């Protein structure tokens, strides 16, 4: 039960993942930190769903 | 026209096995000898294959208004040569054990190789009827041969009346289309009135039960379960070997063949006779029932190639290249059948459920069986599965869609029975004539594995012949 | 030059096995054994030699090297063997397994022998051909014929002529499942041809010519469907996949490598190769046809797995969920989507071989098939479970083995061009965890009082878990390091998706 | 529901219709020769009457 509910989570984790390289295009934590500013000029709407869905 | 030498050499097929029925019988009539007749009959039919050559000497050319000798001709001669010549030394282990008048064989199977080479040559419609009733007659007679059983004389019976039925079917078609036409000769013939076509409905159906097809097919099971397995040989080969020359030839000269009216009700035929044969066989547990039942189908996938001849020149090598499959298949897998009998042993036992083991007891044998029984079904390495492709292909290029979805899907059925009896062979188990019986078909075992994987030299051949 | 060689050595060895058959009894294994060696020698000296690294954008024709041979010359049929990037880690890839399959049957002694190893060499041979196949014919004829050997393994070697359930169902569905779909594809070719033969003139069966063909639309589409169906038989698609279980859990497990091991790649092979470049508009119009059957036959295939109580069936219905990520990928427009499918698809070769080769070692051990009457023999064993244990760990994707970076690069891609049908299909990983543990926990945790027969058990010989131990170490370079062989696909995958992307 | 798998029983259904299909033709034989002659005879009639639709 504890295997399927922490896999559960990392569906969920993983999800998140595929949204910030459709986004932002690299996974380093510091190259995202300057990074996530550049590229959010226009459209702001889905990174709700990437942090929601990351937290 | 009257007889020149060209015309000689151009009847020397129909002359050497005529010369040769003569000096049999009267080689019978003098010392009556199983040795002697059966040497005196194989030289004629040997000689008669020489004799090609010389015949090929000559070009594409009329002897009669009957006749018309082409290269066509030349290669469907050969093909039923090699059948009767496949009969006899399949018949003298068989005949060995018979009790009396062990002769009286190979002057019928002779007579039977005059009618195969006659409908080879035609150019008219009565050169038809002679050949058609020239191999009958032996036919008649020699499923009746051995009548001492108790089914023997019940398939020369059954098969007696019936194609005495199919002549006069026949023969009242072939009249009621020359009632329009002023002359019976193929080329001469449509010179679409209703009276011309339903004269040519009634020859379709005095040809079709010859041909084994679909609503004239009950024959087909009984007689061969009934006839000796060296008969079968020869009813299973040469007879309709022969037989499908001339049926294709009537269409590709005659102006009426060109017409959808008669093309529609040939391709329902033939759809017919791929579906009523490859379901009805798998039931069977008799091998020769079930050889029977594999008939009925190889001839629909010949017509499946004939209602596009008229579309496309390939047909011509395609029917051609089938039947060249299609015989040695048949004679691989009959001859084993006749060679598990090398005695008369008066009913020979055979049986799917007989032929449990069998490479245990004779691997060699077994080996045959299995090799042509995959090549009657469509698996490569054989070549059976080159003239499957070349009907498919004329079919898909005359866009016959129905017509080529029932070969696969007859292909889909037909594998299963093939299959059981290819690993029955392998289930644990439960004379100088006769080494020369298994050279005949250990020789088409070879033939037929280098001719589906390596296919070009037949084609050579047909397309020499064809013109 | 090396491809003649290269597809005919597994026909030359089983000649010469039932040469040899008369000389001795001993002489098969080891005279199979090494021909499967030079195999990959020949196939490895490809991989080294020729320029793996080449160029991404060298057009669709490129090829390593090739061979032309005139067969029959009345339609243009040529042996036509021409060898790709993907095309030699297929080649490699059945080396390797027929070296474990000639190993697994190591010892194995009978009435004949010789007869099982030449229709062995040739079952393997007839893939290698499939693999290299550019010529249409050739393609469909090595296609059937590597279909028409292993009939007789299922018959004669399922059970020695004792039982009649080891042809008449198994085999038979086998059989025609597979070549009524063959037949299919052939009147696909066919058709293909004739509508190529209007446009230009000549009969031509070669790939190069066949590939840029003029037709219409609304004709094409159907050849695509008669193209798709013999290539969602082979492999396992939502349909037609019943053939699959019935034929591992009754082969040997030998049989069983060829079935499930290689047998599944090529069609995925010819969807890469063969459908996909031929017919780009008609796979266009396909594609969310080909999404809806991956996604159920990924859940599909998880459900019937954990429902299932025996352990043959069971890994034999976890091919069918794998697949289901494969042809996603194909059906996409990402070239990491397609380079992701070649390692999941080079891993579930190498994680279905070592639990067959295992599930048949284990049932030579109790003498008992079904899983729910065993349980906790790994107090018994000492080798077997703690393998097969990471074995089922690398099935679902477990990082540090090759399925994780195939599975989890297509859904990269996958969600690169689609995003809806991409997140429905990631949750199958849930379910392979489920039924991952369901074969382990019924198998070996649990008490050994489970069974009379689970009291008293062999040990395990020193060959088999030599190439055990090999398959996991080389599963898990491929899952830690899987830079090398995706450097080799790069070029054959890109200039594929390049004719997709730029014939639309 | 799926501890027996539906669609590899529903994709059967071709062999199940050809087999049955396939016993009824087999009792549609019956081996008494003057049903043989009729379907002769109702072959020609068949034959006929396509022709003349044509």
């Amino acid at each position: 039960k504890a295997f399927v509910v922490t896999r559960v989570g990392d569906v969920f984790l993983a999800f998140a993942l595929f949204i910030l390289y459709n986004e932002l295009g690299t996974l380093n934590f510091r190259e995202m930190v300057e990074l996530a500013p550049a590229h959010f000029a226009d459209g702001n709407n889905m990174l709700m769903w990437a942090t929601l869905m990351l937290l | 026209m009257t007889i020149t030498p060209q015309n000689l050499i151009a009847l020397l097929p129909l002359l050497i096995v005529g010369l040769t029925v003569v000096v049999v019988m009267l080689s019978i009539a003098w010392r009556r000898n199983h040795f002697l007749n059966a040497t005196l009959s194989v030289i004629g039919l040997n000689a008669a294959l020489v004799s090609l050559w010389f015949v090929g000497q000559a070009g594409a050319m009329d002897v009669t208004p009957l006749m018309r000798v082409d290269g066509f001709a030349m290669l469907y001669t050969g093909l039923v040569l090699l059948a009767s010549l496949a009969t006899c030394t399949f018949a003298y282990p068989w005949l060995e054990g018979y009790n009396d008048n062990k002769d009286e064989f190979y002057l019928l199977v002779l007579i039977a190789a005059l009618g195969g080479i006659l409908l080879a040559n035609a150019n008219h419609l009565a050169s038809l009827f002679l050949g058609i009733e020239l191999i009958s007659l032996p036919l008649f007679g020699l499923v009746g041969y051995a009548f001492r059983q108790k089914r023997s004389l019940e398939a020369s019976i059954k098969y007696t009346i019936l194609s005495a039925a199919a002549s006069s079917f026949l023969l009242f078609g072939m009249a009621l289309v020359y009632a329009q036409s002023g002359d019976l000769s193929f080329v001469a013939l449509g010179k679409n009135e209703p009276l011309l076509l339903a004269g040519f409905g009634l020859m379709i159906v005095g040809l079709g039960f010859k041909l084994s097809l679909v609503p004239f097919h009950l024959w087909t099971p009984d007689v061969y379960q009934g006839a000796p397995a060296p008969v079968s040989t020869f009813l299973a080969t040469a007879s309709k070997i022969a037989i499908f020359g001339v049926v294709m030839r009537l269409f590709l000269y005659a102006p009426v063949g060109d017409s959808e009216a008669i093309r529609v009700v040939l391709a329902i035929i033939a759809f017919a006779s791929i579906i009523f044969g490859n379901l009805m066989a798998l039931s069977q547990t008799n091998i020769k029932r079930l050889l029977g039942y594999s008939s009925i189908s190889h001839l629909g996938y010949l017509l499946v190639a004939l209602i596009a001849l008229q579309t496309g020149e390939m047909s011509m090598e395609a029917v051609g290249v089938y039947l060249a499959g299609y015989l040695f298949s048949s004679l691989g897998a009959f001859g084993v059948v006749s060679l598990m009998s090398s005695p008369y042993r008066g009913p020979d036992a055979d049986s799917l459920f007989s032929y449990r083991g069998l490479f245990w007891h004779r691997p060699i044998l077994a080996a045959v069986m299995t090799v042509m029984m995959l090549s009657l079904a469509g698996i490569p390495m054989t070549l059976g599965f080159i003239g499957k492709f070349y009907v498919l292909a004329v079919g898909v290029q005359a866009h016959l869609w129905w017509l080529v979805g029932a070969v696969v899907v007859g292909s889909a059925i037909g594998l299963y029975y093939y299959l059981r009896v290819a690993v029955s062979l392998y289930l644990h188990a439960p004379n100088w004539q006769y080494s020369a019986g298994g050279i005949v078909v250990l020789i088409s075992a070879l033939l037929v594995l280098v001719l589906g994987v390596w296919p070009q030299p037949l084609i050579s051949i047909v397309r020499l012949a064809m013109p | 030059m090396l491809l003649p060689w290269l597809i005919l050595i597994p026909f030359i060895g089983g000649f010469l096995c039932w040469q040899t058959e008369r000389f001795g009894v001993k002489v098969p294994r080891w005279i199979a054994l090494i021909t499967m060696g030079l195999t990959l020698a020949l196939s490895l000296q490809l991989w080294l030699q020729g320029g793996y690294s080449l160029t991404q954008s060298a057009g669709i024709p490129q090829w390593q090297s090739e061979f032309d041979m005139p067969w029959i010359p009345r339609f243009g049929i040529s042996i036509h063997l021409a060898i790709d990037g993907l095309s030699l880690l297929m080649v490699v890839l059945t080396g390797l397994l027929g070296v474990l399959a000639v190993l697994c049957s190591w010892k194995e002694i009978e009435k004949y022998q010789g007869f099982f190893h030449l229709n062995l060499m040739w079952i393997l041979g007839g893939v290698i051909g499939v693999f290299l196949a550019i010529d249409m014919f050739l393609f469909f004829f090595f296609w059937e014929m590597m279909l028409v050997p292993m009939y007789f393994l299922i018959a004669l070697w399922g059970h020695k002529a004792s039982d009649g359930k080891t042809r008449i169902t198994a085999a038979t569905k086998f059989f025609i499942y597979t070549q009524a779909s063959g037949l299919v594809m052939l009147i696909a070719i066919l058709a293909l041809v004739f509508v190529h033969y209007n446009a230009t003139g000549v009969w031509t069966f070669n790939y190069e010519e066949l590939l840029n063909t003029p037709m219409s639309s609304g004709v094409e589409y159907l050849l695509m469907l008669g193209f798709f169906i013999a290539f969602a038989v082979k492999m396992p698609v939502v349909p037609l996949h019943g053939w699959l279980p019935d034929a591992h859990s009754q082969a040997p497990t030998a049989g069983s490598v060829d079935l499930a091991g290689i047998l599944l790649k090529t069609a995925a092979y010819g969807l890469l190769r063969f459908s996909l470049p031929l017919f780009p508009n008609a796979s266009a119009e396909f594609a969310p046809i080909a999404m809806w059957l991956g996604v159920i036959g990924i859940f599909y295939g998880a459900w019937m797995a954990f429902a299932q109580t025996d352990i043959k069936r069971l890994i034999a219905y976890t091919s069918v969920s794998h697949m289901g990520f494969v042809l996603i990928a194909i059906y996409t427009g990402s070239q990491l989507a397609y380079q992701g499918a070649v390692i999941q698809m080079i891993a579930h070769g190498l994680s279905a071989a070592g639990l067959f080769i295992l599930c048949g070692q284990l049932y030579e051990r109790i003498h008992t098939r079904d899983m729910r009457m065993m349980g906790g023999l790994w107090s018994k064993m000492k080798w077997l479970p703690a393998l097969s244990l990471f074995f089922a760990v690398a099935t679902l994707g477990m990082p540090g083995t090759g399925n994780f970076v195939g599975e989890f690069m297509i859904l990269f891609g996958s969600f690169q061009v689609v995003p809806v049908i991409t997140v429905i299909s990631t949750f199958g990983l849930v379910f392979a965890s489920v039924y991952s543990l369901a074969m382990l926990h019924r198998a070996y945790f649990g008490k050994a009082k489970s069974q009379i027969a689970s009291q008293e058990l062999p040990g395990m010989s020193l060959r088999e878990l030599f190439m055990i131990l090999l398959l996991v170490v080389l599963l898990v370079l491929l899952g830690f390091y899987p830079q090398p062989i995706l450097d080799t696909s790069h070029s054959a995958i890109g200039n594929i998706q390049q004719w997709f992307v730029n014939s639309v | 529901l799926l501890k027996r798998d539906p669609l590899n029983s529903m994709m059967n259904i071709p062999a199940v219709l050809s087999r049955f299909a396939g016993k009824g033709l087999l009792l549609s034989e019956n081996g008494y020769l003057r049903w043989y002659v009729a379907s002769m005879s109702i072959g020609a009639v068949v034959v006929l009457a396509l022709l003349m639709v044509l």
